[PDB]
């Protein structure tokens, strides 16, 4: 004999499906009150109940605000992964102490690193502007080597010295 | 005192006191003297069958003698925790099964009401960011203890939120255990049970998925860290645990 | 043989065997030859009275036939967990409470040693950086289970730390579970006792504050995140849960 | 009815119903009419003798009118946490011990087979980044439950893995509670058991060092703050917990 | 009849009051050595134990120590809430590669960045002066809005830019 | 009568030891199959299991990797423990807007600035040289002062100003 295929419903959702056998009493087994009804067998868990009727699980809810927030966050900590903090604040004293001399004076290091932060801060803020003018596109490829490009040799090299 | 009257007190006697030498199952030796002390330690301590339910659904068979039915000991089934996406927040473990535990029930001789035991939870776990399924209820004699329900998915950068843990309804149960409510995600431990303990996360990147120690215990919920993708563990189904005096097998 | 002795002998056997019939109180049917084996069925696994104890302070009325509690199972109360201020610093989780079970123990019909149950641990919400207050001892027949300790109220910067649970003492019971202590802050979990599950802190803006799942249970303590003033959730009370055969009502 | 097959049956008959009253252990008074319901309450209320194992190893006395054994529950040992050297990774937690319970498990009087619970994980705080001790098992009657894992010794910034938690083995038990595993170390709890209750790391610059609540329970491990160098809690050994009926004192 | 009020002393602390019915006999119910003493209803859990005489809880001490610790790590993370540390190092690059040139050749933009950068160095140091000067003051009113002065427009358009 | 000293080996290696009266049946007690032996009581808890023999544990790996990755974590975050996050923001945007101006035009204070972050890089950098050449000697004595430098009263001077 049939099976039947009864669902908890609480508030317009189902949350728990089960298979029983129809002779079967749900008062006598789930007590006074339980909130079992009978469901078709394409119902599964997580469902509206609207009227006399199992809606299907309503699509996520798309937020322009949390893709934006995603994008900047992928994009947020990946400048101290492929840059430590400890380099980074290396980086920053040395500039700051060569740009604190007359550029006439500076070593031929010293204008080096220089033009080297200055192939940085292009490479980051081309990786920011990419990244944020993303949305539109929601991180479909093109994506990952061309929403962040390669670094060129100089970006290496910084990050092997500090 | 007439000639008849003793002779019916006698049989009425030896009819009394031998109903209980095979109310325990053992033959009238007129030569032990004791019988086991009139069997009543294989009346008390012994015939002292356990039963153990873990089928989704099933009529109990109660023997013909047994009539009470004490320490009826429920689990509800407990609810997998949420996946993590690769970003670095917290996916929320799932909720812990509720339980009850009813003494010196009634039970007419004959079958049982069906029990219906708590599948556990299945994960979610096709996708990133996908809540976890929520574990079955245990439902015997009117008296159903909800499983709990299950984690949630998380997104980049927002820790999910807490989810309730199971709860008592029905015939109410003289002792109820209310399950272990799933966290909010950062410690991300999955709720206990009666029978279970709360299960943590375990950091890997590949997803290990340790699940809940035992029954009705909820998954610990998943977890990212350096791009891993941890679905998050399973729950674990609930059981029901049954005592009863029969001289009958269990 | 004695034309009397025998008949007193018989009186005697006759007036053995149906005091048993009484002693849980059934008919003395001369037709039915079982009468629930001699009352054995009714008498050990029904007639099973169990009674949960939740009043602060009471009187136990003990049936006239009892002579022998077992089973005599008690937790103490939990303590809430501490305030958290608007800063950065997490609060405590209040401990949860004792518990003892003990087995046998012999009580004079009559009334009983007042039992007191231990109120669970208010909040001291009035006001930020605060600890909550510990929740109180649950006492029974010369033996405690004392409440677990209150929570730790939290200034700026400086997480707490964490404070004891609860302890037995008085006559030592068989088996003494210590109560679950509470925690220092960072992970901010209420202790747990024999009927309960370490409480989680619950991260939000409004001061949801959920409690401990069950009896014994400890408060998860407050908590701050963006601005917010979690006071910390409240602890619970303890039960007594006693079982005694009597042919009487609980 | 022959003259002698009445003295016979009534014969059987006196000597069937004391043999019940010196079952119990009472004397044959023939004036009281009841005595205790002829030994019953004695024998289902009373004599109920709890018996608490904690030696390492020993031969259980069983009276010799003990038949059968009702109730033995036994809990593994726990694992002591690893240390945590001067640097800022935390330790592992190790994992709590196993256990299991069974019901009319069958004795033959006289001696027992020899109980042996397991010892308490010993801490490994003679020097930093070591792996604590694991607990030994506990076994009795062909079942054992082992005993849980112990800690991970953590270097500098890399906190250790999880460890597993007890088992059961040997004859399946009715009923067992895998044990409590221990965490990876963040979180840092030890597991807990059936008698006892996740316990969690305690932060201190003194290695103030809290063990696990009760019997079974696991290390919460060590942790380095401010160049602190707590090793680590101690484990709490396993007991084991036999009920039976019997006159003779336990 | 009556009900006494009585109170469990630890180390001259009181941690649990109850009230319970005079006719009880508390060695009979809490066993052997409980701790309990009899109190008046006016105490409270919490308050100290002197002789014969239950003293009330003593107040909280004041630390200037805590006052100061509170009143800079309420304005520590403030720094990172109102710019954040991505938004920190991109400014942090920006003004010191500006600084590198001269700054006759250096950009309008430039200039115009140096100055924004003035101005918020100049805001940041007066709200850490106001904040050091507020333990005489406890945080009182003149408080929040006057101890955070709200930034000047530049403020908000360089965290806006970058 | 003796004791047996036996120990339970799980894949060679034995993970707990035992001593129990030679009388006992170790079958009847831990069931079926148990994995206890017979072991010398020299054995303890986590040794290896090679052929018939109980090897002692293996002495711990001595990874250089190891030992590079702690002495730089070591000295990684005491830059951020002797100063600050905050101040570390200080001192960059005192740097940078005084190399901003001309060095004719900044001020006394300006150029004791520059010099006090010139030995501080000084310092720095001598610092994490002395902890890089450490792996050869394994941070032993000279250790701690030596592998750090007390620092100029410049440097505690801008860490308490700052």
């Amino acid at each position: 004999m049939t099976d039947k295929h009864y669902a908890r419903v609480v508030d317009g959702l189902v949350v728990e499906t089960k298979t029983l056998p129809a002779d079967f009493n749900l008062d006598d087994l789930f007590g006074p009150d339980h909130g079992w009804v009978e469901a078709p067998l394409e119902v599964e868990q997580g469902w509206r109940k609207v009227g006399a009727k199992f809606a299907p699980a309503p699509p996520p809810e798309r937020d322009p605000a949390s893709i934006l927030a995603g994008l900047k966050a992928e994009a947020s900590r990946h400048i101290f992964a492929t840059i430590s903090a400890t380099a980074q604040s290396n980086l920053l004293l040395a500039v700051g102490l060569a740009s604190a001399k007359a550029p006439s004076a500076r070593t031929p290091e010293e204008r080096d690193l220089l033009n080297v932060a200055d192939e940085g801060r292009a490479w980051i803020d081309a990786v920011r502007a990419r990244v944020h003018a993303l949305a539109e596109h929601d991180g479909v490829t093109p994506k990952g080597e061309d929403r962040w490009p390669a670094p060129s040799e100089a970006v290496l090299e910084m990050a092997a010295k500090f | 005192l007439d000639v008849e009257l003793d002779n019916w007190l006698m049989w009425w006697l030896t009819g009394q006191v031998d109903g209980v030498i095979e109310g325990a199952g053992l033959t009238t030796d007129d030569t032990d003297l004791a019988r086991l002390y009139k069997a009543i330690q294989s009346m008390t301590s012994g015939n002292l069958r356990t039963v153990v339910l873990t089928a989704a659904s099933g009529n109990l068979p109660i023997p013909s003698d047994v009539s009470v039915l004490n320490w009826v000991r429920a689990v509800g089934g407990g609810g997998a925790g949420g996946n993590s996406n690769t970003g670095n927040s917290k996916a929320s473990g799932g909720g812990g099964g509720a339980g009850f535990d009813r003494f010196n029930v009634a039970v007419t001789p004959g079958s049982n009401v069906p029990y219906t035991v708590g599948a556990a939870g299945a994960v979610n776990g096709l996708g990133a960011g996908y809540n976890g399924g929520a574990g079955g209820s245990t439902a015997i004699l009117g008296t159903t203890a909800g499983g709990g329900a299950g984690g949630l998915g998380v997104n980049n950068n927002a820790t999910a939120v807490q989810v309730n843990g199971g709860t008592t309804s029905g015939t109410t149960p003289e002792i109820s255990y209310p399950g272990g409510l799933g966290t909010e995600g950062i410690v991300g431990t999955g709720g206990g049970s009666v029978l279970s303990q709360p299960t943590q996360r375990a950091f890997t990147n590949a997803g290990n998925n340790n699940p809940a120690n035992s029954w009705g215990g909820g998954g610990p919920g998943g977890s990212d860290f350096g791009g891993a993708w941890q679905p998050g563990g399973v729950g674990k189904q609930g059981i029901i645990i049954v005592q009863y005096f029969s001289r009958f097998a269990p």
